[PDB]
């Protein structure tokens, strides 16, 4: 009874014909699962963790610099060489000075002159490595079944129970069997390697705080750096990045060591992921993991119960979710036991031919206490109707409208699949996914097109997008021939829609 | 829902014995989740089979479980005289009181 | 090297209460559910109550129920069994046993282990 | 004898005619002064010192923040309150969040919530405005007399002697009188108010460091800043800047403040000017300041000498300076006493008709010991020349050459002036200045030129001005007509003649 | 007597009028003076030292490698360290190996490997700095007065007679007065500086044997080098130019030092010149030396002599030098004392005018011994004459014929000429200098040309010359337009001959 | 300082020979031009002989020519004199001085340093 | 080619005694080779005067020479006791006999 009112929430529908249906887990959404006779269940990814990080390389920020000292030659003479450009640990640099019988030898103009300083980090930024391998993936599984409105509170307490199992999916076993007791068990052929693309990823620390990081965008900020495997005393590779040599104007030559770069990181990592740690383990989110659900074992817990023949009454008014669909919960004033619990909804009480949906596709009390409470969820239809819950007269009635129009949920449903085919690509075809040809067919055209765009748009920021994409339309709306101008009309609408749904 | 079990089994050592667990509907014919524990005078139970047919480490091959409709029968092939001791029937039921055991049967040793 | 040993146990006045209580070695207390498990002298098993990983969920026997309460104390690896309105029906051995009643993957609802159980009248 | 030996150095001789050159003395470069019948004076400006500075603006680069809460409301109820957003030492900020039956409440769908923390700032950047007035320009003067090789060393070891006067100008004082004993006295007539435009500079402190930067700069960097005259515990305005409100998906809100973003600024003061502090007082370099130099009262002090008449004998053998000039030092065996020094170089000894000009203008020696040494300047003619020093049958001569000719003297001149006027713009023409129509009217074509040229160009990079400089070449080569063709080659050579007299 | 069959000797004639004549001493050649009452003297360049040498830089071409060390990462790690790349004594370098589960560890491709090898030196060659000052000219003359042949053996014996002086030019004293007892004194205005251009020619030593190297052949030659400066363990700067890093196929890396590179550097010297060192000074040769010969205080020792009035009879027999003069040896009878002896030459002994010339031009007896020698020196004309000695009937007469026609002559004169200015260039316009406005501007133009020729042409060898000067010797005679085509014949005729001239 | 020791100088028959030696000391006995001078008791001086720096060159009076040989070492730093055919006119004191006859640049054929002398009969 | 000198000259303290030193045209006219030396008896000679006019460094400057013509002399100015020996007047002779030597004089001093 998770992904009650998360906003981000999708529904998937039991095919007739076939068992299995392929869904994709994104790490902040959540998916709920109904098939036409088995439990309802609602599946959500909600941590992924890496396990053995390699450490690749250390950056410096905080440098400093303690020892100071220069070496001066007169012109026509060899050059400066001061002893510490023999030591790794010191910056150095030559430069040409002035020269003269004032300076305090013969000829005159351009001497030779070295300074050395000897550097030294103060806090530096660690990378580490992320292997496709050694990460788990952690899948918490809940039934809309029996137990109410009363667990759903403090969520990502991985607690386990009657209703609600937690799997844990490895590269090395990414196939658990998720037994759920009453209700058979849920089959889970999940995807590890291919979800977040941690090949080419690193794992950025720096100053306790932890983010998912690009290898392209760590290798290529320059500050002083030393390898993973440099053990004890580093040795800073470009310490040149944080000390800068300067000249009087023709006298001296002064060293000046840089400020702490790690705001001016923080302002470099836009596009990052911020990342916890649990101590030697790289929690994070944000991520997504594409699973086969089998539904073979799963099936109906009291499909043998005596509906339940006593007085309900309402514990909380009925509330609609965001993606207008009723909550209700009622507790129970008899003690008979296990009991199926009638409910549905009718346009009319006359004929109470049931209308719309009820998600929870088989509401039971399981407690034989006199008083205990169970909720469950009605998908109503749009318009006027009545929630009763009962058989007899000591039923309960209440009265429900529902505004979302056929075409109103419809124009809902493409901006929630554009919305996912943005976030995911290709991806996003594997979601409402039970197999067939025209869905593979436009996967491999996806596959095509999104290759194309991530190699010739990959590196282009929001604002970036919009430009181009803006100057492509125009490229297009106004062009000789309408098939490059097709073109260029779609690039330009597929940019502008990319930085729209991220932007809004 | 209560698991019945015969009152009491005897055998010969040597011999193959079968206990029988019969139950309704709410704990067997739909669930494998069925063990058997063997409990000595005094001592507490032991998990000899779990998985209907599944046995845990350090558990000799003697014992094997089935089921079939409404009862599961378990079979210790090869008899001992140690053997004795009361035999016990879990099930999952679908129902108040999650565990239901059996009626617990005396297996004798002659 | 996994055991399991309980406590409280003994002569109790019949219509009073009682705490039992279970401490646990070895294994990771934290991952596993607990199961209370009864039997009546000369007489067959019973299982009782048992806790989900952290307490959140308890489940009891519909003889017991509304009488019986089972907790847990993760920070010190014990369990507690709470008597209640107690009479000669609820004269049996308890026994503390650990289950593997949700975990992961695949359960069956079986008991690895099992403490050396206390009396109670 | 300073100036010998400097790399940027300059001559001025004073015309025939008038007894006044205007001189731009900028910091870091020199120039001597030579008139047809006046010692040989060098000078030139040492230090700048601001005495007197106001705090105007002091920003946050290493914020805090210490007392963090939040306060949530279910949807259809009021708004989160906490109690802080009256405090003006905390940041809020208001979002919604995901609330539900399992969050604890009713209704379904973005209940509000509230996060404030208390902001601090552990390290802060001030600025400092400077008033014309209040600074104070040190000029050094130092006479072509009688001293030798020997005392030019420790250059800024501000010492006055006969031949060394230290002048101390202000704009409240801009009209000192350099007294020189024996050679009279010198007259500044300075313009220290309109020197490197200090109304559009402030003064940036940072960690101990200093700088010197533009008022548009300063005004324009996004920080939490406050007034300078907030005592105690400030009040900071844009506290946005260094924090920042993260949410989790649809769950929470946190607070993280930026980084140290002491380096970011770093980064960001590409074209400042360090400077220091003596303690209250800014000194700094890389001014300059325009004076007339007033000869009037200058007179050479070696007229009424006779000519050495003893041996002489070279100390130092003669070396050439970096502007084709050659310095000699010789020493007296006489003990006559004052004596004119009989020094030239001539092409032939025979017929040894003087050539080329000595620079010193009236060597003499000025001690009556037996062995007295002294120095000269002289400025041979391109080619082959003889350094003779003496009169009688027991001179001294050394072979001299020169390998700067004529059109490459020329050439060299042209582009000393090419880069004054780059660096100076119109006040380039007051330095070779002595009036004259000519002179002042291509001063205000000039002045008129560099005002459109800095408002149409004036806020630009090295990089920036190489590319339009190109760009506006590309549209001028080609081009229909010849007028705007004619502009955009003036303008492109001018841009990027501008970034490599720097660059170079 | 020296400069007496040479090979390489020049005839300066002092024209009547002006009292001083330029000449350019060349060290290998030799030239002498005669005037047309003066005495005549053979001046010639014996040695060039240099004084102070300052060590510029110090090459390494007999390397070494003794502690071999190598660390690798496995792939998807970071990068090997081998705490050898903080020592600057060892030299490393960074691959990409093969890795496997063979090599032992997780992943299969590209891990990283570093070698290091200790980098020592077992023989450098090193440069030395040579400044125009602190370098001494030595100048033997010698007179055609006395001496016999019989001393011009052991001529680099600089032993002062009272025919021999030597003078020593340096920078400090370029202006030596010359005195030979008896003959007078002969003055030499000399040009130290402007000799073999000095300033871009460093002093090479390498395996006790030394080169005159120019500065740009020094700096562009890549081995491991060290600072002059550098004393103690020298820090090696480029370590990677005798030291080469190989890898086994996919699987190791292997280093090795390169050879000795002593006949590389011998081969790469080309066109240098060999040089000693007498210990500490760098005496060299092959130089050239300007100076202004005074001949003032010159003049003819013995006018008031008698004639020598006994019996002259030849010792040798009169042998031709190779510029078409006569050596004559005689011995004298008479012990009358110092006398004049008589000689003269003429076709015909019945009117015996005297024809030809004579280079002695006072030959004299010194000596009143019974039996004691001189020697004399004709230029006789061309044809059959006669070389008469002696006054009376006693006299004696040798036959010569000289081959030397006044076409070839001039011929000789021009190649000759032709030679000096290729090896001199402008500097071969002063050698017959004696003032002049066509010489000046004959000099000025060469000067001018020359520099032309040096920018366009100068770092070219003889085979490279010979070729760009048959391109254009063909690019003239084929061209369209005379002009360039004069030009371009010019040009390649110039080239050719400049090879031509030192091959032939 | 600058000292010219002789030695050899005495009694000897006329007609014979004598074999004379002076010592130089301090100066650079190998780049001095050094000269032989004598004087008869009563009589004035009379310059006899010259040598060059090196012994390549010898020059003498027109009155012992032919008849003396002046010679120098350099390693050992000392010249000597050759007499032969002696006579009693050679009865003089023999003056060891040295000359700067032919040095370099300027000279004037005078005599710095002269030795303390030796008496030849 | 000999150079002639007087026998003796007298002169009193205090006062200036020119000598004089007179030779032939292979000596005297054409060169400035020409040295003066002094003698006391039983002592080595010393060079006052060298090149006509120049003196060596520690010879007072009382002595001062010259040469004119034929005649070359040699002034001793402010006469002392101590000046009492010989003189002697050395010039270069273009002849045998490279260097020529004067008569001596005898100097005296009343």
């Amino acid at each position: 009874i998770r992904c009650i009112g998360v906003s981000n929430r999708d529904f998937v529908e039991g095919m007739s014909g076939g068992t299995w249906v392929d869904v994709v887990l994104e790490h902040g959404g959540c998916v709920t699962v109904m098939a036409q006779d088995k439990p309802t269940v609602d599946i959500e990814l909600v941590t992924t963790t890496v396990s053995n990080m390699a450490e690749v390389r250390s950056y410096c920020y905080e440098a400093s610099i303690s020892d100071m000292a220069s070496d001066s030659r007169c012109p026509t003479q060899g050059e400066a060489y001061l002893d510490k450009q023999s030591d790794t640990q010191y910056v150095c640099k030559r430069t040409l000075v002035d020269r003269g019988w004032g300076n305090g030898c013969g000829l005159f103009g351009k001497g030779s002159l070295v300074t050395c300083a000897k550097f030294a980090c103060s806090k530096k930024m660690t990378g580490k490595s992320i292997q496709p391998e050694n990460l788990e993936y952690r899948i918490m599984l809940s039934v809309h079944g029996s137990q109410h409105s009363g667990m759903i509170v403090n969520d990502t307490g991985h607690e386990t129970d009657e209703n609600r199992a937690k799997v844990e999916i490895t590269p090395n076993s990414p196939r658990a069997e998720a037994t759920l007791g009453g209700f058979g068990s849920l089959g889970l052929d999940c995807e590890p390697r291919t979800g977040l693309d941690f090949s080419d990823l690193y794992y950025l620390t720096m100053n306790n705080k932890h983010w998912l990081v690009h290898k392209e965008w760590f290798h290529d900020i320059p500050l002083p750096w030393h390898a993973g495997a440099d053990t004890g005393t580093p040795h800073w590779n470009n310490k040149e990045a944080l000390v800068e040599f300067k000249d009087a104007h023709a006298k001296r030559q002064t060293v000046v060591v840089l400020g702490s770069q790690e705001g001016a990181v923080h302002t470099a990592l836009a596009g990052a992921l911020e990342a916890e740690m649990d101590g030697a383990k790289g929690r994070l989110s944000s991520g997504h993991l594409k699973c086969r659900l089998k539904m073979d074992k799963l099936r109906l817990k009291g499909v043998s119960y005596s509906l339940c023949t006593a007085a309900f009454t309402f514990t909380k008014i009925p509330a609609e979710t965001l993606h207008g669909t009723v909550t209700v919960e009622v507790q129970y004033a008899g003690t008979d036991g296990p009991c199926k619990v009638p409910a549905q909804m009718a346009v009319d009480m006359q004929t109470l031919t049931p209308v719309g949906r009820l998600i929870t596709a088989n509401p039971v009390i399981t407690e034989s206490t006199e008083n205990s409470k169970m909720m469950l969820e009605l998908d109503p239809p749009f318009g006027d109707s009545y929630i009763v819950i009962g058989v007899g007269e000591k039923k309960i009635t209440h009265h429900w409208h529902r505004s979302g129009s056929t075409i109103g949920k419809a124009f809902e449903a493409t901006v929630r699949g554009a919305k996912r085919m943005a976030v995911l690509g290709d991806t996003a075809w594997d979601f409402g996914s039970v197999g067939g040809a025209l869905n593979s067919l436009g996967k491999g055209i996806h596959q095509i097109f999104g290759a194309a765009f991530k190699s010739l748009f990959g590196g282009m920021s929001w604002f970036s997008q919009i430009l181009i994409g803006t100057l492509l339309m125009w490229l297009g709306l106004n062009t000789k021939n309408g098939s490059i101008s097709l073109m260029c009309l779609a690039l330009g609408g597929v940019l502008i829609f990319l930085s729209t749904a991220v932007s809004a | 829902s209560a698991l019945t079990q015969p009152a009491s089994v005897s055998a010969s050592p040597g011999q193959s014995i079968t206990i029988s667990c019969t139950g309704t509907h709410f704990d067997i014919v739909d669930y494998d989740y069925l063990s058997w524990y063997q409990q000595h005078p005094g001592n507490a139970p032991k998990l000899l089979i779990y998985g209907v047919s599944n046995r845990p480490s350090g558990v000799s091959s003697r014992f094997s479980g089935s089921k079939s409709g409404n009862t599961a029968s378990l079979t210790i092939s090869g008899l001992q005289a140690e053997d004795e001791g009361d035999y016990y029937c879990s099930s999952y039921s679908i129902s108040s009181t999650l565990l239901v055991f059996g009626g617990g049967t005396k297996l004798s040793v002659v | 090297e996994v055991h399991l040993l309980e406590s409280g146990g003994g002569l109790v006045q019949p219509g009073g209460s009682l705490r039992l209580s279970c401490a646990a070695s070895g294994f990771t207390f934290d991952t596993y559910a607990m199961s209370w498990v009864r039997q009546p002298p000369g007489k067959g098993l019973e299982w009782v109550s048992a806790i989900s990983t952290g307490g959140g969920s308890k489940y009891y026997a519909d003889s017991v129920k509304g009488r019986l309460t089972i907790s847990r104390d993760n920070s010190q690896n014990t369990l507690y069994l709470q008597m209640s309105s107690l009479r000669a029906d609820d004269t049996a051995v308890y026994y503390c046993a650990r289950s593997d009643f949700w975990r992961s993957g695949r359960y069956y609802y079986y008991m690895d282990v099992w403490g050396r159980g206390t009396t109670v009248t």
